[PDB]
């Protein structure tokens, strides 16, 4: 009731519906977010039914800056920052569902620490022998990139020939499903198979045909270290992975038809310490100059009504068993033991 | 110990403070006012005011402490509360409307009936009599049963027969078996009671 | 790796403050600990151990 | 070279390079033929987000100054 | 600025802690420049933290600034709870205080690392005894 | 007059050490280098390893001054352990209490 709000369509979103939950349907959750979901908040669908997710500031400011794009313009980089567990994924996570039902092309990387850490299957590339490919972490991004994108995926035609190896080549006019085909079907090719998508939607958004969201979740990865160590144990540079190489120039504003929101994140971070938030802190010398010019927007703690919409909204749905949650009482204590957290809040009552 | 016989165990109760003086009785008044002199040993980090503290929940978390590591111990606790809660919401999730009435959903509940259900209402004291040990039928005190049923929960869990099954999974669908009394928890339980009929003809062996 | 910059001021500190100049691994630096304090012999507390 | 100066400095930066090919993409975007380097990086605004970026580099990170970085290039980017 | 504050000091193994309580505030509690919970990313320790207030009902109506030093983690909430709880002395009732002082919130713990003795493997524990 | 000969020929260690201390540094500091050529160590090796055995000053040992005793020594007296706790047991080291805590 005063938690949720009936208007479920993200473009209709305004500061009056702040802090109340809309549902986003299992459709959209099917096709939009095959991916990028953080994995406590997956968890929750699962036992609630439903994904219903509060409008809050963060990315109410947002929805405003992409509706007034100027796709003439070229490409703004906003930032979203802000201490652990405020909601910066979620906050991602909306503006994508925003931009995914105005028939955007979504270039969503769910988490790009995945790219610098725990690599099983690192190959020397073939296209540039100074570089590395990752198979695996190249194709899992692809099965769900034509997942999201899959109406679009025919329509745009690549404009150039792609030779895979001596027998197999895609031939310039062919659609662009084609080449995500390539890389999900031959893993060996799934890492040029990325470049070469990125290099197209770059490209083509630029000539008008679409509409570009470059949304990258836990960018401060792509100008850090990487725990990948070559074959003499020597440390590999992000700058040699063949699929950070390439989304790093996703981020330059050298293209123009679409937007570049991104989140920073310390979780899962290589060599960051517990505390460090700020967008320098993350990003380093080196990655702070690439975004340089950008938007930083800040996501904080839950407000007085944003903490008390959540409790509503978890005894909406019974899961707050515990029998003096209800009380005032017991929401003085979660919202100290929280200190309004949205992630200590929904961590603690996963088990009040 | 640091204190001395002289200090008091603190009351950590707010109701108890917050009651009103009429309704003391003579003797209930007199003792508040002895405490008034008395020196309290400080409270230690466990315990505290809060509405959600549960004596039982702490004592078990300690009981599967290894090494001082209680932020392991409680993770593993809450993770169990709320892999059972989890699992009740699929399961009412899936039933019918006139089932539905009939699933508990809270883990506390659960949990708290779950190891009333393994606690023996006997138990076997070894006696030597005549060079020989019989395993002897004989009353428990209630802390002795309630050790045994969160003990013989902690062993069953810990058993190496469970191949790569992580505690908070384990302990959880041990829990929900024990609240249908199910479960080789609830077997040991029984065991326990078979072995004490069995000898109940040595009970006058006992001299207590 | 330092920059020439960074390593041609660090020489002229080296050479300000009278530290060794010329490039020397660890195996050799031993020469200038060996001439820069007593030999363990010559100590007092050991060849004046005795009364 | 820049890594062994400790302080930044703004002239000959990347931000002083990257602010202004965003200007001039801007411009061209517009169809404007204003292709002056000293007549796009003289505005008083290139000069607040000058101040900004500089704070930033030279002092403490905080988000104080994180919040007047963003208005700086909210600015300038013609964000409303 | 003329806001009311008490400052009290508390002491756990080998931490000590000095409190500013304010007479009004909303719940903020900042250890070492750093939000409680911040600091304090174990639960135990927050709750630790919560106690005081919560005993005399007045989650809410306080800010904190203490300052922290020595121990670990959890004898550095402690360390605090009594100084924060010794500080809130001033600004509830009488009766309140005996109270807080019966619940156990306003003594100093005295149990301290005992030193481990020569011929012996710990403070208590023995080397292994060989009868034979 | 010394304790024994175990001291006695201690101190003629110790003296002979002392004796050709610089000889024996002034040859390392030649072999203790990578700058050096390896036929000029090599002589080196060969003129330190030709030095009396006694002026090694690994050779040296702490024994108790008033007893002798080769372990069980305090280097900061210079005493075995039985010997010092005579001495400190009996008031004598100034400073040098009991210790309880
Ligand atoms: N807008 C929201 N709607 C609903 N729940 C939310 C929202 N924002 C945060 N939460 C809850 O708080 C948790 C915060 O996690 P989230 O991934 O959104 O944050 P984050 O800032 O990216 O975190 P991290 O610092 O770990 O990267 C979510 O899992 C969900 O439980
Ligand atoms: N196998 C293969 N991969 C390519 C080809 N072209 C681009 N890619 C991939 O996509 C990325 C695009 O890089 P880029 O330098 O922009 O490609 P270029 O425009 O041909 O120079 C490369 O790093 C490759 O991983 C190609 O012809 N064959
Ligand atoms: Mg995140
Ligand atoms: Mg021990």
């Amino acid at each position: 009731a005063i938690s949720r709000t009936n208007e479920n369509d993200p473009a209709k979103h305004g500061d009056q519906h702040e802090g109340q939950h809309y549902n986003i349907s299992p459709q959209d959750l099917e096709t939009v977010f095959p991916h990028g979901l953080p994995p406590r908040f997956v968890m929750q669908v699962k036992t609630f039914s439903e994904a219903c997710l509060m409008v809050r500031k963060p990315a109410l400011e947002l929805l405003h800056y992409l509706k007034n794009t100027s796709f003439a313009y070229p490409a703004i980089r906003y930032l979203l920052y802000g201490e652990k567990g405020t909601g910066k994924t979620l906050s991602l996570c909306h503006v994508i569902h925003f931009c995914a039902k105005q028939d955007w092309l979504i270039l969503h990387i769910p988490d790009a620490h995945l790219w610098v850490k725990n690599c099983r299957d690192l190959l020397q590339s073939s296209y540039n022998k100074q570089r590395f490919d990752q198979p695996l972490e190249a194709s899992t991004w692809l099965k769900n990139f034509k997942t999201t994108n899959e109406r679009f995926l025919n329509q745009i035609k690549v404009q150039e020939k792609y030779v895979w190896n001596k027998r197999e080549s895609t031939e310039k006019g062919s659609p662009l499903g084609e080449v995500v085909e390539q890389g999900i079907t031959r893993v060996r090719n799934a890492t040029d198979a990325v470049g070469i998508v990125l290099k197209e939607l770059k490209r083509q958004s630029s000539l008008g045909m679409f509409h570009l969201l470059v949304a990258v979740d836990g960018i401060n990865a792509l100008w850090g270290r990487t725990t990948l160590k070559r074959e003499d144990k020597s440390p590999i540079a992000p700058e040699e992975l063949a699929l950070v190489h390439n989304l790093r120039k996703m981020m330059k504003n050298d293209w123009h038809g679409g937007a570049i929101v991104s989140a920073l994140s310390q979780t899962g971070s290589l060599f960051k310490p517990r505390k460090a938030y700020l967008p320098q802190e993350l990003l380093g010398k080196e990655g702070f100059d690439a975004l340089d010019p950008f938007i930083p927007i800040l996501v904080s703690n839950y407000n007085p009504k944003e903490f008390e919409s959540c409790i509503q909204y978890y005894l909406e749905n019974n899961w707050l068993q515990h029998e003096k949650a209800p009380t005032e009482e017991g929401k003085k204590e979660l919202l100290f033991l929280s200190n309004a957290n949205p992630s200590l809040l929904e961590r603690h009552c996963a088990y009040l | 110990s640091r204190y001395s016989p002289e200090f008091k165990d603190p009351l950590i109760d707010k109701e108890y403070y917050r009651k009103p003086v009429e309704e003391l009785t003579e003797e209930e008044k007199y003792v508040r006012e002895l405490k008034k002199t008395q020196l309290i040993k400080a409270a230690p980090a466990g315990k505290t005011s809060s509405v959600f503290e549960d004596p039982v929940i702490s004592k078990f978390t300690n009981m599967m402490m290894i090494g001082g590591n209680k932020v392991l111990a409680r993770s593993l606790m809450i993770q169990t509360l709320e892999a059972v809660k989890r699992k009740q919401f699929e399961k009412y999730h899936a039933a019918s409307a006139e089932e539905q009435a009939t699933i508990e959903r809270n883990p506390y509940t659960i949990f708290h009936q779950a190891l009333k259900n393994c606690e023996p209402m006997i138990g076997l004291v070894p006696i030597l009599k005549g060079g020989r040990f019989y395993q002897v039928p004989v009353p428990l005190p209630d802390r002795r049963r309630r050790f045994l049923a969160m003990k013989w929960m902690i062993t069953e869990c810990r058993d190496k027969k469970h191949q790569r099954t992580l505690m908070p999974e384990k302990l959880s669908h041990k829990l929900l078996e024990a609240f249908h009394n199910q479960g080789p928890v609830i077997k040991r339980k029984h065991d326990l009671h078979k072995m004490a009929e069995a000898n109940r003809a040595l009970a006058h062996y006992r001299w207590w | 790796s330092l920059s020439e910059y960074a390593f041609r001021m660090s020489r002229l500190s080296a050479r300000l403050f009278g530290e060794v100049t010329r490039p020397t691994n660890s195996k050799s630096m031993k020469v200038v600990k060996l001439f820069s304090e007593l030999p363990l012999a010559k100590k007092k507390e050991t060849y004046d151990w005795y009364p | 070279t820049e890594a062994d100066m400790e302080e930044y400095i703004w002239e000959n930066s990347s931000s002083e390079r990257n602010i202004l090919e965003t200007l001039l993409q801007m411009k061209a975007a517009e169809k404007n033929m204003e292709i002056n380097k000293e007549e796009l990086l003289g505005t008083k605004e290139i000069e607040e987000y000058k101040k900004s970026v500089v704070s930033l580099k030279n002092e403490e990170e905080n988000e104080n100054s994180i919040s007047q970085y963003k208005e700086s290039v909210k600015r300038l980017l013609n964000v409303t | 600025q003329g806001m009311a504050f008490s400052k009290s000091e508390g002491k756990r193994k080998t931490a000590k802690a000095e409190a500013i309580v304010y007479k009004h505030g909303s719940g903020r509690i900042k250890v070492n420049g750093i939000d409680y919970q911040l600091y304090f990313p174990i639960t135990q320790d927050r709750e630790q933290l919560m106690f005081p207030f919560h005993f005399v009902d007045r989650l809410g109506k306080h800010d904190v600034t203490c300052t922290v030093s020595g121990g670990g983690r959890s004898a550095q909430a402690g360390a605090i709870r009594l100084a924060m709880a010794k500080a809130l002395c001033s600004f509830v009732t009488e009766d309140e205080v005996e109270w807080m002082r019966q619940a156990g919130l306003l003594t100093t713990d005295p149990r301290v690392r005992e030193r481990k003795k020569p011929g012996q493997e710990g403070a208590r524990r023995k080397f292994t005894w060989k009868k034979r | 007059h010394y304790v024994d000969w175990r001291m006695w020929r201690d101190v003629k260690r110790r003296k002979m050490a002392y004796e050709y201390a610089d000889e024996r540094l002034r040859i390392n500091s030649l072999r203790k280098n990578t700058i050096l050529p390896k036929i000029l160590q090599d002589v080196a090796d060969e003129e330190i390893a030709a030095l009396p055995r006694d002026s090694c000053p690994v050779r040296i040992r702490n024994r108790c001054v008033m007893t002798s005793r080769p372990r069980g020594v305090k280097r900061r007296w210079r005493l075995s352990r039985i010997v010092f706790r005579h001495l400190a047991d009996h008031g004598q080291l100034s400073g040098i209490q009991r210790a309880t805590w």
